[PDB]
């Protein structure tokens, strides 16, 4: 029968690791760096395009950075239309919450759902992974500002400071490096870009080959706000810092 | 949850030393009027059994086929289908049975009530009663509907009980069968003149007969019967 | 349905598949469980090549499945929350029908059954998980610790290892525990826990996480600094 | 790979001949059967000198009047037994009386072939069903994953199994007394056992028509245990 | 609307004795004024010296006997043809009445036969499947009329010891199966007169050790 | 060799493989005979037992009472085919008030084995069926096979060395049909031609297995005691 | 019988290639070459008429297709693939859209819609991925018009311009020298024109090319009139005619 | 009917009447009223017969269940709860019963537990049920102290199934009384009414309006 093209997308191997997941995370290793900073006024989302054409649509464009709610936002590394799968589900289910409990969804609470997600398609229903590796950025009144990323696996962590896709272990040293506890968002924009700009396969770093967003209480008293970065507004911060 | 529409009304019968004979009208009442009349409530099973079906009409046409299916499922595969694996009435009569009250417990029954006549093939005589409700009896003499309150009164002065059977022959018991045919046709306001009668013996086999007449009727006291009481003219 | 027969029998008689996902087990963060006269003390192992984490929001190692009872564990991370996760809604469901918390070793039991029954169904792996789960029954102050495993077997321990290097910590404490003495007070329980994951760990800062659990739902976690000050403790009369 | 339920060029389905070769590598059950009653006793074989040997359950009660030992993956047989309570207990509530040892062995082994591509596999662990009821008086079963079952005056499954039926064949008799048979149980047990035997790493039991299916106390099985060194020292 | 349900009228009887148990019968059946057949059997011999008879909706009292016949078959079958108990027959026999709750099979059901100690059982049920044993029952159309009688002559309520002031009751003892005999033809032709849809025959199975006997008696045909 | 590993397989002369290994698996199993006369059907068994501590596996079930078979291969696909056949001659009963002829018993197990070796996922039934039977056309004997195939017999016999039986009931032919009226005649005869098979071992009280159905006959079973007459 | 590929049949080698969705790119570059250009007051898209034979009827067969009245689209790649993207992209815009909204869906919406169908052939059991490539050209009043690329793995992007299939490589280089954010429509339609000669060999004409564009409100082409709001769809399809007459001032 | 169960210093005392009625017609005078769940558990029948008999037998089978997989004998509210719990899954459909839950644990000690048709679940110390219960209430509640002795308890409920047994035309024929204890129920006796009555008339002095 069918037996004989079932490639057993959900067993172990002789060393107790999952094929599917690990060739999943090998192929994100290929994708575009992107890079989450959290900071104690503020989250920083940065990300690089892959390898732009002169003649892509840059203004009209989203590729790496998502809006899951106006508390909570997600960086992307992997099979775009995975993500997307993933990000629409992602927006229903805070939905959901904010419908039964009349609040909005925890940061945890919906990373983790999602992450029960991904680990169902490594257990049981023989299909293929998502390759897609996320990292949240969001806000909650318990925890404050959160950053944590999810990978193929279905596992998930939180963090200070944390990049996925590729070059995540040249930026990890260089996070690892300049990253102090006390520091703001404006500080953080600038680790963030200068890391990208050193770990990037480019030539040099330009408007056009950049996402980037930030999570800020910089509205008018205790609320968040969420800055989805223009084409102009990423030139000019890129200007700020020196970079070109 | 059903009602019935295109009906037929009583069928009698009863067994006699060698067999079995049954008897129904050929009509098929609409209400009051009297809709059909070459409907024929007597369905031969092979050479050995009739079923007498009465009530509702449409449903008698679905048990027709499953008895003519019946037949046809019994000879696949079976070289005795002609001989000691043939059909016969107490396996056919089951069979309905089983049908009637399984419709009957689903809330949905075939609106008839059902006599299947025949000769086993022993020689012993079959005749069983079974109706919408899936209740089932045997007896000497049956009957349905009007018959059941004016036939078998009739026919139990024949065969009043077991013994009275060997005692009675073919002519006696076809006798007391045609004059219950007329009685009904005086008294049940949806019976009709025409209907058939089988007989099924253990010598003789099947016998059908098709458009026999009731006759020899009385109505000729009718002309002095004058007014309801004071009348004279 | 993804019908496919993953969990089979070898010709040697082995089930490939759930060895695989001992394997699994093997590669996880070590966690151990060490039970005194009056208490239980969970310790768990946490790697340090992760610099930059948040500790505040990160999964902690040690899950309270109800306010009597905790679990930990060894393996795949993922795979852990789908367990607990069923452990917290069985924990609710027992109060709800027979009007009393789980037993640990019902709790236990449930945890185990469910491990099994991805090891012979259609369609499914196994997980890739063992438990240390520890406790005290409903109105008990008998100290319980049990640990289960891929296949779905689970036993009672006095003090058991599980993870990476669980066999060089099972070699400590097989000699260091005593059971007609077991550790006194809480204050000896922990350093003993303390003591057998030093033997693996590396250094005693933000690796170590110990949890102690006391009848009567009365569980607490140890901060970085009163985890320090029993590293501090230990390497000062391990010079001698 | 190759199917699930396929047969071997021989005659036999891989699966279930696989299972056997896992039950082998299990700790050895024992049980005898005589007049007085029936014992069932098994190695509890624990893995390390911390795990509490008391938590090791390998033999199990299916009602009062049927016990049963296992040998193998003993994970396997948790839905085994559970099947068996309810089979045992719904019987009693259908017909308000005790079921046969025979019926529930069958109804056990009624699991074992659904399986295929129904569960996944067949069981990787062998029962040793004892029982009593009024028709057929006291019962010993072998129920194993191919859907078989055996009864047996006695009967050894696990590790040791092929040294420990050999003795069997030579020390059971028709007449034997149930204190007999408990110290046969103990003397085969401790020839095939790696680890010295003792109470804490064997366990004894047995079903009786008065007292029903009792489980041994590590305090009374020791006594048995020196009770049986007594008697072999002294010829 | 239509309706399911329907009554076929008649009665029966069951009586136990010390070694032995009848379970009677009247071979009537009828519909509303209407006499359907004077012999049509309601008293069924169901194996292992079980009678059994369920009277009241004909179409469900065949069911039933038909299923619980067939259980005893498979009884056989799945137990090494173990003889079935008067006992576990009754309990049985209330999963197949309760098996139907909320739909039921409109019959009084009755069963007779020797208890494992050899002594005479009678069990009855609603309906529905409550059961209970008893020395004595009558159930059917007839049973208000006849049920009375048999706690006087069977179970000698409200009998006492003559010049004993009322004092001390008349003792209880088991009936020779003649005596049982006469109490139940005297039952059935008491019950003909006074109740329409009762006569025509009566027909008796008595169960002892040695197996199941039958007798028969022409009843009133009014 | 690669067209075995499923029934679902055809090789390229035209062979089921998987059907075939089924086959085999009645060829291992214990030797069981069967024949009849024109008023009685006889089914014979040598049954078999692990060890000398071990029971005999039971080779002989009822599925009405006038219909019953012997088994040889995997007894648990006995247990699904005969429960398969009591619902069936059951069905017969109930509904038609008549009992199952023996030719319709073996159509339907025929069937019911065909489907199991055309689809994937299942697999053919491993075991070989000897169904006696007394009908409205008289004494019956039918092998039933798992690739589907169900002969009518005047005697057979199937499991290891089944040749031997086989052939001495072909010599035997003219004398045992005419056993009319003589139940303890035709089992000695059914007696005799298991004793065709045997190897070593000899028939012994426990051993035997016996049963017997016909006119004025149940089907039932004889065993223990009640076989010591035939020895 | 039945289903019984209910596993995925597109699976990560250990390189981390999705290697079904690589081959089904494979098959949109063999793909006849199909383009877009976006301009200032619309979009236009074009594609070669490859006739399988002269003796059929290549009217008859539409690469250039209607989805909604302000959206379009044409492909490379596998045909059959892309006829029943179609049929199920015009399903979803009514499903999904307009029977919930009363109005059609603007263009990056679909194209959504469309990817996700891609996407789960990607990833769903017993089945194999789209062999095309899409290009979407649209209007929707709050977006203005737009070009959207749709690939096999269900990725999509927005382009100013933009070319797929067999000589796409050299009429993207093409493109980026004409094109500029200044373009109207009619200069757009005449670039598509020119990139598309160089990847033609045979006859180049009217009957042997296919072009659309999202343009400006067609009101004679809308059936009916009495409503002011409705005012006919900016998808039009050029004729023949019109394609040749370009052509002469080329 | 008529049914009771009160919690005292010796346990608890169960008692019911005998009679079962379809109508005015009295169907049975020797019907039993009280359900043997376990050798530790007791079961009081007042509404739908098959029901309760059917559903208290099936309690019984779901606590050995439990004893056998938990090692341990079940809780009076566990038991009461997976009756409550199930009756309540056939709400609506027409269940018929009022029943008392009664057992003696060592961690509960002895408890009673009023088990509804309707899903009604009570914990109490005193519960009487049927069309008679108005009248044994009437003698509970004037008799009942906590400090009773076993001797006393026992009467206390047979003499209040009597005065039920006479008032209400749907109670009688015998009283069946249960005491329970932690090591198990002990039965005390069928009593039936017709001479309970007199008995109870003589010696007590009670019952004037009777002539006897
Ligand atoms: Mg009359
Ligand atoms: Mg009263």
């Amino acid at each position: 029968g069918s037996r004989r093209y079932d490639s057993r997308t959900t067993i172990f191997s002789p060393e107790g690791r999952l094929y599917q997941v690990e060739y999943a995370l090998e192929s994100i290793s290929h994708a575009g760096t992107a890079i989450g900073i959290m900071a104690s006024d503020g989250i920083v989302l940065a990300a690089e395009r892959k390898v732009t054409s002169t003649l892509l649509e840059q203004d009209t464009s989203t590729e790496k950075l998502y809006k899951l709610n106006d508390k909570i936002a997600v960086a992307v590394a992997g099979l775009t239309a995975d993500a997307e799968i993933l990000i629409n589900t992602a927006r229903i289910h805070a939905q959901n919450y904010l419908k039964t409990y009349n609040e909005d969804i925890p940061v945890e609470i919906l990373v983790r759902r999602l992450s029960d997600i991904k680990q169902g398609y490594t257990q049981h229903g023989g299909l293929r992974p998502f390759g897609v590796s996320f990292i949240y950025a969001g806000y909650d009144d318990r925890y404050g500002y959160q950053l944590y990323t999810s990978n193929p696996s279905g596992n998930y962590t939180g963090w200070k400071a944390i990049s996925v896709g590729a070059n995540t272990s040249a930026a990890q040293t260089l996070l690892q490096m300049d990253y102090k506890d006390d520091m703001k968002v404006d500080d953080a924009i600038e680790l963030a870009l200068k890391t990208l700009s050193k770990t990037t396969d480019s030539s040099a770093l330009t408007y056009d080959r950049l996402e980037f967003a930030t999570i800020r209480k910089g509205a008018n008293d205790g609320e968040v706000y969420q800055k989805i970065f223009k084409p102009q507004e990423i030139k000019d911060i890129l200007v700020k810092t020196g970079i070109t | 949850t059903q009602q019935p529409i295109v009906t037929g009304t009583s069928v009698i019968s009863m067994k006699y030393d060698n067999g079995v004979i049954i008897a129904a009208d050929n009509l098929g009442s609409y209400g009051s009027l009297l809709r059909f009349n070459g409907v024929e409530r007597l369905i031969p099973v092979g050479d050995n059994t009739v079923v007498g079906i009465s009530g509702d009409i449409s449903d008698m046409q679905h048990i027709e086929r499953l008895l003519k299916d019946l037949v046809t499922e019994n000879a696949y595969d079976n070289p005795l289908a002609d001989a000691e694996e043939a059909l016969e009435p107490s396996y056919i009569f089951e069979y309905l049975a089983t049908v009637m009250y399984q419709r009957r417990s689903k809330m949905n029954p075939l609106w008839n009530a059902i006599i299947v006549a025949g000769v086993q093939s022993n020689g012993d005589q079959f005749l069983r009663y079974v109706n919408l409700l899936g209740v089932t009896y045997s007896s000497p003499t049956l009957a349905t509907g009007f018959g059941a309150h004016m036939a078998n009164p009739l026919l139990r002065k024949v065969v009043d009980r077991e013994s009275d059977i060997p005692k009675t022959t073919v002519q006696v018991a076809e006798e007391a069968i045609v004059n219950a045919m007329r009685v009904l046709y005086y008294r049940d306001a949806r019976s009709s003149r025409n209907f058939s009668l089988a007989i099924i013996d253990k010598n003789t086999g099947l016998t059908f007969k098709k458009n026999l007449q009731v006759e020899n009727m009385k109505w000729d006291f009718a002309k002095d019967i004058k007014g309801y009481g004071t009348q004279k003219i | 349905g993804y019908d496919r027969a993953l969990s089979i029998f070898s010709p040697d008689g082995h089930i490939f598949q759930v060895e695989y996902a001992l394997e699994a087990v093997k590669r996880g963060t070590c966690a151990v469980g060490v039970k005194g006269k009056n208490c239980v003390v969970l310790g768990c192992e946490r790697r340090s090549t992760l610099k930059l984490q948040d500790t505040r929001i990160t999964p902690s190692k040690v899950s309270k499945i109800d306010s009597h009872v905790v679990l930990s564990f060894s393996g795949l991370n993922a795979d852990s929350r789908i367990l607990i996760e069923k452990a917290r809604v069985e924990a609710q469901s027992h109060r709800l029908t027979l009007e009393d918390p789980v037993t640990v070793e019902y709790l236990t039991r449930y945890v185990a059954g469910v491990q099994q029954r991805y090891t012979q169904s259609g369609g499914v792996r196994p997980f890739g998980v063992s438990t240390l789960i520890a406790g005290f029954d409903p109105r008990d102050d008998e100290p319980k610790l049990y640990q289960t495993e891929p296949s779905g077997i689970y036993s009672s321990w006095s003090a058991q290892t599980i993870g990476r290097n669980s066999k060089t910590v099972r070699e400590f404490l097989e000699k260091n525990y005593d059971r007609k003495e077991p550790p006194a007070t809480v204050e000896e329980c922990v350093k003993l826990t303390v003591r057998s994951l030093l033997e693996v760990v590396q250094t005693g800062a933000k690796n170590i996480e110990i949890t102690v659990v006391k009848p009567d739902s009365d569980i607490v976690a140890l901060s970085s600094e009163e985890i320090n000050q029993y590293v501090t403790q230990i390497e000062q009369e391990k010079q001698e | 790979d190759r199917g699930v339920s396929t047969f071997s060029p021989e005659g036999r389905l891989f699966q279930v001949e696989y299972s056997l070769e896992a039950i082998k590598l299990g700790s050895t059950a024992i049980g005898i059967a005589t007049k007085e009653g029936v014992v069932l006793g098994v190695e509890k074989r624990a893995t390390s000198p911390l795990l509490e040997s008391d938590s090791i359950e390998k033999i199990v009660e299916i009602d009062r009047h049927i016990g049963c030992a296992m040998s193998g993956l003993t994970a396997d047989a948790r839905s085994m037994i559970e099947h068996a309570r309810t089979a045992a207990v719904t019987h009693n509530l259908y017909y308000d009386e005790d079921i046969n040892v025979e019926s529930l062995t069958q109804s056990v082994c009624d699991l074992a072939l659904r399986f295929g591509e129904l569960m996944s596999r067949p069981f990787g662990v062998a029962l040793l069903i004892a029982g009593h009821d009024a028709d057929d008086g006291y019962q010993l079963f072998h129920a194993e994953p191919s859907g078989t079952f055996y009864r047996y005056n006695a009967k050894a499954i696990g590790s040791g199994s092929e040294g420990a039926q050999a003795e069997l064949l030579n020390e059971w008799h028709s007449s034997l007394t149930l204190k007999e048979a408990e110290l046969l149980v103990l003397k085969i047990l401790k020839q095939v056992m790696e680890e010295k035997l003792d109470e804490n790493n064997a366990q004894l039991s047995c079903i009786t028509k008065q007292d029903g299916f009792k489980i041994y106390d590590n305090e009374k099985t020791a006594e048995l245990i020196k009770e049986l060194k007594e008697k072999e020292a002294a010829e | 609307q239509f309706n399911p349900y329907g009554d076929n009228g008649g009665t029966i009887l069951g009586i136990a004795g010390e070694d032995f148990a009848v379970l009677a019968g009247d071979t009537r059946n009828i519909t509303d004024y209407s006499i359907n057949s004077r012999y049509e059997p309601k008293v069924f011999d169901c194996g292992d010296n079980i009678v059994m008879s369920a009277n009241g909706f004909a179409a469900d009292g065949d069911a039933l006997v038909k299923r619980f016949k067939n259980s005893v078959k498979w009884y056989h079958f799945d137990h090494n043809d173990k003889k079935l108990s008067i006992n576990s027959a009754a309990r049985n026999i209330q999963h197949l009445l309760y098996g139907k709750r909320f739909f039921p099979y409109y019959v009084h059901t009755i069963i007779a036969g020797l208890d494992e100690d050899g002594k005479g059982a009678v069990y009855s049920f609603d309906p529905v499947g409550s059961y209970e044993r008893e020395q004595c029952r009558a159930g059917g159309a007839a049973a208000s009329l006849i049920m009375p009688f048999l706690d006087n002559q069977v179970n000698f309520k409200n009998q006492y010891e003559p010049g004993t002031n009322g004092k001390v009751k008349k003792p209880l003892k088991y009936l020779s199966v003649e005596e049982v005999i006469k109490l139940v033809r005297d039952s059935f032709t008491s019950a003909t007169e006074r109740h329409i849809q009762v006569g025509d025959g009566l027909e008796i199975l008595i169960v002892t050790k040695d197996g199941v006997r039958k007798e028969f008696y022409e009843l009133k045909r009014d | 060799n690669n067209y075995d590993g499923d029934t679902v397989t055809f090789s390229p002369t035209g062979r089921l493989f998987q059907v075939e290994y089924a086959l085999e698996a009645i060829k291992q199993g214990s030797v069981t005979v069967g024949l009849r006369s024109n008023t009685h059907a006889v089914l014979v068994a040598l049954k078999r037992n692990a060890d000398e501590l071990s029971s005999y596996q039971k080779k002989i079930i009822k599925c009405d009472e006038h219909m019953g078979l012997s088994l040889a291969g995997l007894a648990p696909d006995a247990r699904v085919l005969s429960n398969y056949l009591r619902q069936q001659c059951n069905y017969s009963s109930l509904v038609f008030n008549r009992k199952l002829a023996v030719e319709r018993a073996g159509h339907l197990l025929c069937d019911k084995a065909q489907k199991n070796t055309q689809s994937y996922g299942g697999r053919p039934y491993g075991v070989g069926l000897l169904i006696i039977g007394y009908d409205k056309s008289g004494a019956h004997l039918l092998e039933f096979q798992p690739s589907g195939n169900v002969t009518e017999l005047y005697g057979t016999a199937i499991g290891a060395r089944s040749q031997g039986a086989k052939t001495y009931l072909e010599r035997t032919l003219d004398t045992f049909i005419k056993i009319d009226g003589n139940p303890d005649e035709l089992i000695k005869a059914g007696v005799e031609a298991i004793s065709q098979s045997l190897r070593d071992e000899s028939l012994t009280v426990d051993n035997l297995s016996i049963a017997i159905v016909g006119k004025d006959t149940p089907f039932t079973i004889y065993d223990g005691e009640a076989v010591a007459k035939y020895i | 019988m039945t289903d019984r590929y209910s596993f995925s049949l597109t699976t990560f080698s250990p390189s981390g290639k999705l290697g079904q969705i690589d081959y089904a790119l494979t098959a949109v570059k063999q793909g006849v070459t199909s383009l877009g250009i976006k301009a200032t007051n619309g979009v236009v898209i074009a594609t070669e008429k490859k006739s399988s034979s002269p003796l059929a009827m290549s009217e008859t067969l539409s690469k250039v297709s209607l989805l909604t009245p302000d959206i379009g689209a044409v492909y490379s790649g596998m045909g059959p693939d892309y006829r029943v993207l179609v049929d199920k992209s015009r399903k979803v815009a009514h499903t999904s859209y307009k029977r919930i909204y009363g109005e059609y869906p603007p263009t990056k919406l679909l194209v959504s819609e469309v990817a996700k169908i891609m996407q789960e052939a990607t990833q769903s059991g017993g089945v194999r991925p789209f062999g095309v490539s899409l290009l979407i050209a649209g209007h929707d009043e709050f977006n203005g018009f737009s070009l959207y690329q749709v690939d096999p793995s269900g990725s999509y992007f927005p382009w100013k311009a933009t070319a797929i299939g067999k000589g796409s490589v050299a009429a993207k280089t093409f493109l980026e020298k004409r094109w500029n954010d200044e373009l109207e429509l009619e200069d757009a339609i005449h670039i598509a024109l020119l990139t598309l000669k160089e990847s033609v060999e045979g006859e180049f004409n009217g009957d042997t090319i296919e072009l659309a564009i999202i343009g400006d409100e067609n009101p004679d082409l809308l059936g009916y009139t009495g409503i002011p709001t409705d005012k006919g769809p900016r998808f039009r399809k050029l004729t023949s005619q019109e394609i040749n007459d370009r052509l002469e001032a080329l | 009917t008529t049914t009771l169960a009160f919690r005292f210093q010796g346990g608890i005392i169960v008692a019911v009447d005998s009679r079962a009625t379809a109508g005015n017609w009295v169907a049975s005078q020797t019907v039993k009223k009280v359900i043997e769940i376990n050798p530790f558990l007791l079961g009081t029948m007042a509404g739908g017969a098959a029901d309760f008999q059917f559903w208290e037998t099936w309690l019984g089978s779901q606590c050995r269940l439990h004893e056998l997989r938990e090692k341990e004998r079940i809780s009076v509210a566990a038991a009461s709860k997976i009756l409550s719990n199930l009756v309540y899954q056939y709400k609506g459909a027409g269940l018929s019963m009022g029943t008392m839950i009664c057992g003696y644990t060592r961690k509960e000690g002895p408890t009673i537990y009023y088990v509804d048709s309707d899903g009604t679940r009570l914990k109490g110390d005193i519960f009487c049920v049927g069309s008679g219960q108005t009248f044994a209430y009437g003698v509970l509640d004037s008799n009942y102290k906590w400090d009773l002795s076993v001797e006393d308890a026992l009467y206390l409920g047979k003499r209040s199934i009597l005065a039920a047994a006479h008032r209400d035309a749907y109670s009688g024929g015998s009283v069946n009384l249960y005491h329970v204890t932690e090591d198990g129920w002990i039965y005390h006796g069928n009593h039936d009414v017709g001479e309970l009555f007199w008995k109870v008339k003589e010696e007590e002095g009670s019952f004037n309006n009777v002539i006897g």
